[PDB]
């Protein structure tokens, strides 16, 4: 038997709970159960070693339960500390995630692993309380999407328009998450005032660790009004109530802070 | 002459665990090598980074005092996907060059559905696999830019479709590929203890021992209910015997011992003054055997 159909036979085996139960329950004359001719041929090779085969499945399922935690530390490290502080049953959530996700092995794709996990935990009933922890996970999800967006990062126009860079994203919070960002020991444990805070996630250089810094409302509106590459007049007409087409009091200063934070590109 | 040759012997080294450096007696015990797991310092493949920024700061401190060896485990070196799409080419080949590793180490398993310590799955010992993997090994060694060695694995069940002995697969693979070998003597002893018909003499006779650039001496791993880890999770004397035989029949470039994280436990703190001290006691013995067979 070509070994590719051997590995191809294990992934479906290692990813289906029902088919794995059929091995321990019965080995039958009528084509086993739910297995093809060649698949049964490869299976009959393990007919004597059924007990150790079950050990491999249990060991495989156990590593994916621990791959879940490493993803949460690679992306969303703060959210992991918050879940650890409030003692959410991560082993149960990891099994719930993988079973719902058909026991997928994300492998080297850790940010895709982390982004999907933060989406699963956002809908988890155990976490429907603690509203601030949900806010932290959404912020860290934007940090995950920032890393994912720098793979094949679209393209650089380098035009004469105020334009965004792929090395920054903005997340408007529902709570004052900045309190947790400074004293990480209070993650998850304390309660936060419901204040909208504009947290810009950015990488100063492509090889560096991302950082969180807060920008003001006008700085956020400039970033929002640069959602698509907009001309000098377009950016100032959109944000200003007068549609004056000239930079307001704060705009030219904040557009400088945004460039220093590797968030925008000035026209040139 | 083959564009890749076995480097001059470096000496005895250990695998890198954050704990060992805290207590290891440097300035008393000469250690100039450190095995760095490339998958432990690699940044995600769905991200734009090669090395995780935290690990990059650690790498440079270690590089000053020690020579850093690269170990690739879960990179799909011998998988069915195209080599250029594997973790080895994308995130492991560049990391070894960051370490300036003298050579790289590979594992002869399939990265998917395999855990190095507890549960592994072997490569099919067949003629098609000798051809398929050596073509990948030759191509991967060219990309790495340094001698690539493949580590023999310990398996509890043999892959269906076996056509040859494990040593002959490794022997025919390295001849066709031109790559080298990283011998985990514990895995040979484990297979001899558990697997039926495993001939330790045939394994060492069949192998091209002149292609062994590195050796792996490891304490007893801890698999649940396996007879291994018999007295303690330290390098067993049968493994020590193969180390002497390996140096009596060939000259490797280096030997690596491993902390292996959690391995042995006791009701008292530990069944010695320090198993961490046993690490000292094992390194000294390996240094003696190395110097006893020093070819200068």
């Amino acid at each position: 038997e070509a070994e590719q159909v051997w590995k191809l036979w294990r992934r479906v085996l290692r990813d289906e709970r029902l088919q794995a139960q059929l091995f321990s329950a019965t080995d039958a004359t009528h084509w086993l159960s739910g297995f093809s001719e060649s698949e049964s041929k490869i299976l009959s090779v393990y007919a004597q070693q059924f007990d150790r085969v079950k050990w491999f499945v249990e060991n495989y399922q156990f590593r994916l339960v621990n791959s879940f935690l490493n993803a949460l530390e690679t992306g969303a490290p703060l959210s992991l500390r918050a879940l650890l502080h409030i003692n959410v049953d991560l082993n149960a959530q990891s099994k719930a995630f993988l079973r719902d996700r058909q026991w997928r092995d994300y492998g080297p794709q850790v940010y895709t692993y982390c982004e999907d996990v933060l989406g699963f935990l956002a809908e988890a009933d155990e976490l429907q309380g603690y509203p601030e922890i949900l806010d932290l996970m959404r912020l860290e999800r934007e940090s995950v999407r920032l890393y994912r967006g720098l793979v094949d990062p679209e393209s650089l126009p380098a035009d004469n328009r105020y334009q965004r860079t792929s090395m920054a994203r903005l997340y408007e919070t529902r709570f004052a998450l900045s309190g947790w960002l400074r004293q990480k020991d209070q993650l998850g444990l304390t309660r936060l005032p419901e204040s909208t805070e504009h947290v810009l996630i950015y990488l100063p250089t492509l090889q560096a660790r991302h950082k969180f810094t807060l920008i003001n409302a006008q700085a956020a509106r400039l970033y929002n009004c640069l959602e698509q590459p907009q001309s000098a007049a377009g950016l100032f007409m959109l944000i200003n109530s007068d549609s004056a087409s000239v930079p307001g009091s704060a705009d030219l200063a904040l557009l400088d802070r945004l460039e220093q934070l590797n968030a925008i590109r000035k026209p040139l | 002459m083959p564009d890749f040759v076995k480097p001059a012997p470096i000496g005895v080294g250990i695998q890198y665990n954050p704990e060992i450096l805290d207590w290891f007696p440097f300035e008393d015990i000469q250690v100039d090598i450190l095995e760095i797991l490339l998958d432990n310092i690699m940044a995600p493949m769905d991200g734009p980074q090669i090395i995780k920024p935290s690990a990059q700061a650690m790498i440079e401190r270690l590089g000053q005092k020690f020579t850093l060896l690269a170990h690739s485990n879960y990179g799909c070196d011998f998988g069915f996907s195209a080599l250029e799409e594997t973790a080895a080419v994308q995130r492991h080949v560049p990391l070894a060059k960051m370490l300036n590793s003298p050579w790289v180490a590979n594992h002869c398993f399939y990265g998917d559905q395999s855990w190095l310590d507890i549960w592994s799955s072997p490569i099919q010992f067949s003629a098609a696999e000798v051809a398929r993997c050596a073509d990948r090994a030759q191509s991967l060694q060219t990309l790495y830019g340094m001698p690539l060695a493949h580590e023999n694995a310990a398996y509890y069940l043999e892959c269906p479709g076996a056509e040859m002995r494990e040593a002959e697969f490794l022997a025919r693979l390295v001849q066709r590929s031109g790559t080298f070998l990283h011998l985990d003597l514990h895995n040979i002893y484990t297979n001899h203890l558990n697997l039926k018909g495993f001939d330790l003499k045939d394994y060492m006779d069949t192998l091209p021992l002149d292609k062994v650039i590195s050796v792996h001496l490891a304490g007893g791993s801890w698999h649940g209910g396996l007879y291994h880890d018999w007295h303690d999770a330290c390098v067993p004397e049968p493994v020590w015997d193969l180390y002497e035989d390996l140096l009596s029949r060939a000259q490797p470039s280096a030997v690596i011992l491993e902390y292996q994280g959690q391995a042995h436990h006791a009701q008292t703190r530990i069944m010695d003054a320090s198993d961490e001290s046993m690490i000292v006691r094992d390194v000294q013995r390996a240094q003696a055997i190395w110097s006893r067979y020093n070819r200068h």
